[PDB]
């Protein structure tokens, strides 16, 4: 009865929906086939029931070209995803969205607002959707800012997650993120309602400090998302002291339209070998996501002010514990928040532990997703904003964009809209002084 | 911040957590040493409701009054629902397990199923009782008017009547079969022919002892069915619901799930 | 023969509401199943307060189960006592509250008071003399806080001259578990101060300390906690549920409690509370009661009674005693803290004598306290409101709703308008 | 690399104990506030008790010695009617 | 004794009658095959009401079953209680009606109308007195429609004297199962004025709202909904068929239910509804039976009364009840809700109290109440059928079929009429 749906754009986004939903599927019985194993309703958040119980779930996973989504369909979970859920395309936007938005969008934007609607249909009460996709890629870029200018029109009622893939500011993977990154955020900056936001440089740092991986596949960075996102999409899965909805996530971490982009934290990052050896507390688990190395995001918050931030703790946990942790956090000084928003916890709490994946992580009875709305991110956004403006101050790539239909004038307005995100952010910033 | 240790350790709030564990401790060994607790109640439902019984001899291959004979439901062919459930499913009391609980068995309505067992474990057994004037040894005909009982030493009998609403079978919303204590016309069944062609002349023969019968209810021309479609959730495994709905066919011939044999002892 | 109807809304107010009706079952002898099986029939004779009677001994609470969110519901059908409310008492909503006062006040909330209304109509003409009702909710967080007031602001304009009980949830400084209390509280209490007759500031902070610092636990869980706001919840409506000597009903309390209509604001006390290891060791007696009573450790919300006078006190007594004691005991108390009462009122504690004592105990008593001390409360939620809304912040999900900005001042006007005349007491 | 990296897992059943004992932990009923002694048959009123069941049988009817040590007459204020079934009259029959 | 020769016409009329001649068969015990194997001997007392006795303890259901195509009748037949009915009894002739109430009342029923009228007139004649004949059809649809209203003209002229009731299913306002169903019933309740004494109307869109509300199924089969209308059909006859205090047979039912001659479309309604999980959680006490069977739920029609006013209300309680109760209730609604109720008329209520309960409830009622508010229902088809003939729509058949336009307009004429009577009424 409480459902969302969750759409997975891009090579990022597909392979971000593998992991989560294998999460799902090991969480609940769910076996690869798609059934159970022989023998409460918690699945039905994410698993339509179907006559001899195939449990098939309600996500969609778009890429505009073929071979990524092709393998999943032939690998190891091959019955489960429904044939056309899946969406595949045959030409990518090979990393542009002009390519993304304005020509190879429309031969498979009807396929997916008509699978949508379809699976729209199937849901009592749906709560909203939960896009997952990259700042990187023309796929991942385009395609869904095409996405956006449907489906909130679409839809302007309903809540909007996004987890985005967000470049990283020093090592990176891409010449033309700068690009992509500066349209999709001016195209999806007034249709997001809460967009939590991941890197790929601070997960490596995260692998090789907390899980003691100098050599981790690339797999282990999506496996951590995937508990990230089984962390805050589970209070409407499981019961537990304080049930926290989708909707109480943009309520006590977007203050303002334009300000509403979250960083996140996992909790017990252990790998198994350290497990059985410390007392993972409240206390502890608490100031490991508040120490400011195992972000998300490549973005120290000592250079930065908090403005509201959303613990959620699954598993043997009590409240009291949890105020004790809080009170210790506003009795720290170099945790510091705005004087405007003095009340700046929201806590919601889950009974079950994380299932573990056959992998990395370890078997912890407690853990806890932080996710912070701050001022920080500001420095984040003008790193790429400075590269940006040494990129096109001599207009290079310019002319791959320019012949697929995107206007000139709009690369200046995408630029003009994150200067005034720039300014937004500051004056959200300094104190009071009236 | 501190190390928030656990039992035994001598430190923290060692002293109303030993006193707070001695006095659940108290309680826990006071319902053991009492035999009031949960699985206490239930290993005896269990064993009242799974002690081991006998199946009368058949000398000749016809069911008679009075003996111990189980009603099952055969294997079936029907794909006409995609959710099936086994094969050879037996009849079995199945009373409700949290509006049972206290005391010793419930009342007027107890309800039934069709268990994926084929031993006579107890709950299954029923005595095909005389309901009209008649002795423990005549030969049960086909239709007349006979009866099922089942037993604390009590003699339940199977029993239906007209669809209200107020009542019906339970996942369904057909007519409800359920064991009774009294003794009227509605726990009255009786037995006929599968093939309705050759079905009125057979009216007035013996029966035997392991074949495809029908059972209707004589007051409402009701059959038994197992409703193979969904199930019911209750501690023994898990099965189906049993309801009375003639189901017929494209020849006004009755589905596979109408159809209910009866075994006897044949070693 | 007067009754009561118990309604609660939010995932808070329902867990309350839960665990108040297992103590009243108790008290009354009501097992899971709704048959009675107890031992006096005193628990018969007015068990009209409560429970309606219904065919074959069924005792049904009149209870109204309220919450947007479908989550709760599954919970209070799981709780030992789920078989003994009507499956139509549960009023459902398939939606989700989202922390938001607007959101319970003028969308969805809105269009199922119509429904709990016709469920609250349905009992209502089930009585003879209905004397009023009794809300238990959160003022911070959603459901209860918008939508119980709409329920509140209702059944005040339908029914007028009936005495309303709320049970409020206020939030804690120490520790607050949302960040937008300061709107949805704020906007609760004026919804409050022009419609119920006593309220009941209840603090998770204060329970809290109760439970380290007075009952001396280790892992204090919401039930835990939870069962001493039953506990209260219970002893204040005693004399209508068991016989007594000098009874007390709620408009009993209420018109020795309230001095002025808009003075309604109290914070309760039940303290017949020890440890564990001190509980063979409590030698009970009226005055054992009466001091660990009155010290500031037991009250159930987080204000410092000695940080302001009291205007009225009242000690509802239960159990088997002398009331001498209970008399010159408080004559005492009254005598020896006089500095922290006011002045202008002589004998100014209200004395009430239950009968029968709560099951299990030999003797309890519940005090429900006026003081001036609730500003530690409302003028620190002002300075919470007044810090955020200066900056605008928190406001699209409150005014997209169909809700417009003036009347956020005119919230904070008219709780700094309740600030005024309880200052006034302070300095007479 | 797909299925070197992403084998099915058979045999890995999950365990639904952890979320169970939690909720345990977070809902002890009585014993909370339960004092000296758990006495169901605790109830008497004040008319019953002084009034038509006379007094109490088993205590001192004529023997109020000076306690000294508890500087009162004691055996008499030290009483605290308890005995006797509740003021069950009739009702519990006719309902 | 005061026979009643049942009539019932059409796929709808057919099923009617199967739960109906079950409904009474369970009552009067009679089983699927005759023999009365049953209990108290009052059951077999009154039987001829609704029965004629064969060969040997055997009771033959007096019924004319009527259908344009030998199909109903086979399910009726080789249905559970379909042996209980005569075989000559059935009527049917292999052609078919086609949604075409012209098909029915002047071609295909024609050559079958004299057939039936041949099986009516032996069960009428050979009887001590028939208390009324009792038709059962679906005003939407051919057959029932068209053969139907036949029937009732051509027997209500052999027969002047004799309550011909008839339990018409009226289409429904949003559900629309037919699509010429507008025609169809407008051109039928021209017929009906002229013809039937009191015609009650049913609506499968307010058993449904039923089903769903009250008794909370979740699959509403068409058997629940037949059961509904089932129900009520033996209340209106519970009198004459169970001695009791106050009893009321059927011309009593209308001579204070009809104010005035042309006024007769009664909407019915229940009482004991309520679901199976919460049968255990409520009291049948007369307050209950009352408070429902006048919501605006518990109604069979989709004319909600509030928005008009009630020329009269009958209702006739099975069970064995406290006078006072009964009467007092009557009073206090008239008495409380005093605007939905008529001022030309005093005491407009009819109560009755037939013994013998409905087998399972201690208490029970059925409810006949003419209001004003059945204007909602004629206008509904009248606007649907004057948006239609404007533009000669489906009218090709209705036309040639040897008909002609003038009577499509009479039919509205009388149609808009009626809505004039029961509009002056409506105010003084
Ligand atoms: N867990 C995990 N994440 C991956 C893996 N491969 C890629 N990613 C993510 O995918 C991102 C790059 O994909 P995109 O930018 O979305 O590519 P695209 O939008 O499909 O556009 P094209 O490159 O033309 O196909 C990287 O930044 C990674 O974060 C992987 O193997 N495992
Ligand atoms: N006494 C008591 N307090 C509770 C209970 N449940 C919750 N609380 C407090 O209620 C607060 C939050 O309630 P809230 O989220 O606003 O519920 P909502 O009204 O449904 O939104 C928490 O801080 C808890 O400390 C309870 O069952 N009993
Ligand atoms: N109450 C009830 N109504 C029915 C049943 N079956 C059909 N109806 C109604 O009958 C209407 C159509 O019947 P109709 O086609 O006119 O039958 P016909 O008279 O033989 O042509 C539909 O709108 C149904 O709602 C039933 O079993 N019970």
């Amino acid at each position: 009865q409480r459902e969302c749906i969750s759409v997975h754009v891009g090579q990022a986004g597909v392979q971000i929906g593998n992991a989560c939903w294998e999460l799902y599927c090991l969480e609940h019985g769910i076996q690869p086939d798609g059934q159970m194993p022989s023998d409460d309703d918690s699945f039905n958040t994410f698993f339509s029931e179907t006559g001899a119980g195939k449990h098939v779930p309600r996500a969609v996973f778009v890429d505009l070209e073929p071979t990524v989504i092709d393998e999943v369909r032939t690998g190891t979970y091959r019955q489960l995803f429904h044939p056309e859920q899946l969406i595949t395309g045959k030409e990518d936007a090979a990393n542009n969205y002009a390519r993304g938005h304005y020509t190879i969008g429309k031969e498979l934007i009807d396929l997916v607002l008509d699978r949508i609607r379809k699976l729209a249909d199937q849901c009592t009460g749906l709560q909203g959707f939960l896009i997952f996709h990259s700042f990187g890629g023309g796929t991942g870029s385009g395609f869904t800012s095409l996405l956006m200018e449907r489906l909130s029109v679409d839809y302007g009622k309903k809540s909007k997650l996004e987890f985005s893939i967000y470049p990283a500011p020093q090592v990176s993977t891409a010449v033309v993120e700068p690009y992509n990154s500066i349209l999709t955020t001016h195209t999806t900056l007034e249709h997001s309602d809460c967009a939590f936001m991941v890197d790929n440089e601070a997960i490596y740092d995260i692998c090789r400090r907390n899980l003691d991986i100098e050599r981790p596949t690339y797999t282990n960075l999506n496996r951590l998302i995937s508990q990230i996102v089984s962390s805050i999409t589970a209070s409407l899965r499981f019961d537990g002291a304080l049930n926290v909805d989708l909707t109480e996530f943009q309520t006590n971490l977007v203050p303002y339209p334009r300000i509403h982009f979250p960083l996140a934290t996992y909790a017990p990052v252990i790998s198994a070998e350290k497990a059985y050896h410390e007392q993972l507390s409240v206390a502890e688990i608490t100031n490991a996501c508040f120490e400011p190395a195992n972000q998300m995001v490549k973005c120290d918050p000592r250079h930065g002010k908090y403005m509201a931030c959303c613990l959620l703790y699954r598993g043997d946990v009590v409240p009291k514990d949890v105020n004790a942790a809080i009170a210790a956090i506003k009795t720290k000084r170099s945790i510091q928040f705005v004087d405007w928003c003095p009340t700046g916890f929201k806590v919601g709490i889950n009974y079950q532990p994380p299932t573990v994946v056959p992998g990395d992580l370890a078997k912890v009875q407690r853990a806890v997703c932080m996710l912070s709305n701050t001022t920080a991110i500001a420095e984040a956004w003008a790193r790429l904003d400075h590269k940006f403006d040494l990129m096109y101050a001599k207009r290079a790539f310019v002319h791959w964009y320019v012949g697929e239909g995107m206007e000139e004038g709009e690369f200046s307005e995408a630029r003009e809209d994150m200067a005034a995100l720039e300014k937004d952010y500051e004056e959200v910033g300094m104190d009071s002084v009236e | 911040a501190k190390n928030l240790y656990g039992p035994g350790v001598r430190m923290g709030n060692w002293n109303e957590d030993v006193y707070l564990e001695e006095e659940r401790m108290r309680d826990f060994l006071a319902k053991r040493d009492e035999g009031q607790l949960l699985i206490q109640k239930n290993r005896r439902l269990k064993e009242n409701l799974l002690r081991p019984m006998q199946l009368s001899v058949s000398e000749d291959g016809y069911i008679h009054y009075g003996d111990k004979v189980m009603l099952v439901n055969p294997d079936h062919p029907e794909v006409e629902a995609d959710l099936f459930l086994g094969g050879d499913l037996s009849l079995c009391m199945t009373p409700d397990e949290i509006k049972a609980y206290l005391s010793d068995e419930l009342e007027v309505p107890c309800g039934l199923s069709a268990a994926q067992t084929k031993i006579p474990v107890g709950r299954n057994t029923f005595t095909i009782l005389c309901a009209a004037g008649e002795v423990i040894g005549q030969v049960v005909r086909y239709g007349q008017n006979f009866r099922l009982g089942i037993a604390e030493g009590r003699m339940f009998y199977l029993s239906s009547d007209h669809r209200t609403l107020m009542k019906s079978s339970k996942r369904s919303w057909l007519q409800e079969v359920y064991l009774t204590d009294e003794d009227s016309y509605l726990n009255c069944w009786q037995a006929a022919f599968p093939d309705p062609q050759l079905r009125l002349e057979y009216e007035g023969f013996p029966i035997p002892a392991n074949a495809k019968i029908l059972i209707n209810h004589c007051h409402t021309n009701r059959g038994l069915v197992a409703h193979r479609h969904l199930f019911l959730s209750t501690y023994f495994g898990k099965e189906v619901e049993v309801a009375a709905h003639t189901y017929l066919d494209s020849h006004r011939v009755e589905k596979p799930k109408n159809h209910w044999m009866l075994v006897t002892g044949n070693p | 023969m007067r009754e009561i109807v118990h309604l609660q809304a939010g995932q808070c107010g329902n867990q309350i509401g839960a665990k108040f009706w297992e103590v009243i079952s108790d008290e009354h002898g009501i097992d899971p199943t709704g048959t009675y099986h107890g031992d006096s029939d005193l628990q018969l004779e007015r068990i009209n307060v409560y429970y309606n009677e219904a065919t074959g001994g069924k005792y049904v609470p009149r209870a109204v189960l309220v919450d947007l969110e479908p989550g709760t519901m599954d919970s209070v059908r799981s709780g030992p006592f789920g078989q003994i409310f009507r499956p139509d008492n549960f009023v459902f909503g398939q939606s989700g509250a989202g922390n938001n006062w607007a959101k319970g006040h003028y969308t969805e909330g809105a269009e199922l008071v119509d429904s709990v209304l016709d469920v609250v109509r349905k009992e209502a003409e089930s009585c003879d003399c209905l004397q009023g009702f009794q809300l238990t909710h959160s003022l911070g967080g959603g459901t209860g806080s918008g939508m119980g007031t709409l329920l509140i602001s209702k059944i005040r304009e339908e029914y007028p001259d009936r005495i309303m009980n709320t049970f409020s949830v206020v939030p804690s400084p120490k520790v607050s578990d949302t960040v937008v209390e300061p709107y949805n509280a704020t906007l609760s209490v004026h919804q409050l101060v022009e419609n119920t007759d006593e309220t009941y500031c209840i603090d998770n902070e204060a329970l809290y300390d109760i439970c380290f610092r007075t009952l001396k636990l280790t892992t204090p869980t919401y039930g835990d906690l939870n069962h001493l706001v039953s506990a209260t919840m219970s002893g204040v409506t005693t004399c209508l549920r068991f016989p007594g000597q000098l009874n007390a009903d709620l408009r009993k309390l209420a018109v020795n409690m309230v001095p002025f209509p808009r003075l309604h604001f109290f914070m309760p006390g039940f303290a017949p509370l020890t440890s564990r290891g001190s509980q063979q060791y409590r030698a009970l007696t009226v005055p054992e009661l009466t001091q660990q009573m009155f010290d500031a450790k037991n009250m159930m919300a987080a204000c410092d009674p000695r940080h302001g006078r009291y205007l009225t006190v009242a000690a509802v007594f239960r159990g088997r005693m002398s009331m001498k004691e209970v008399d010159e005991q408080m004559l005492n108390v009254q005598n020896k803290n006089s500095s922290y009462f006011v002045e202008w009122i002589p004998n100014n504690v209200k004395t009430a004598v239950c009968d029968i004592p709560p099951r299990g105990l030999k003797m309890s008593a519940t005090f429900i306290g006026n003081s001036t001390a609730i500003q530690e409360l409302f003028k620190r939620i002002s300075e919470q409101f007044t810090a955020m809304f200066r900056r605008k912040a928190f406001l699209h999900w409150y005014t997209g709703e169909g809700m417009d900005e003036m009347e956020f001042t005119e919230a904070e006007s008219n709780m700094n308008d309740l600030g005024n005349p309880v200052v006034t007491r302070g300095a007479c | 690399i797909y299925r070197k990296e992403y084998v099915p897992f058979p045999g890995h059943r999950p365990d639904q104990i952890s979320r169970w004992y939690s909720k345990r932990r977070v809902e002890y009923k009585h014993l909370i506030t339960h004092h000296q002694e758990p006495s169901h048959h605790h109830l008497i009123s004040t008319y019953d008790d002084h009034y038509n069941r006379h007094n109490y049988n088993p205590g001192l009817p004529l023997l109020r010695t000076w306690n000294k040590h508890k500087l009162l007459w004691l055996p008499e204020k030290a009483d605290f009617p308890l005995l006797a079934p509740p003021t069950n009259y009739g009702l519990y029959e006719r309902l």
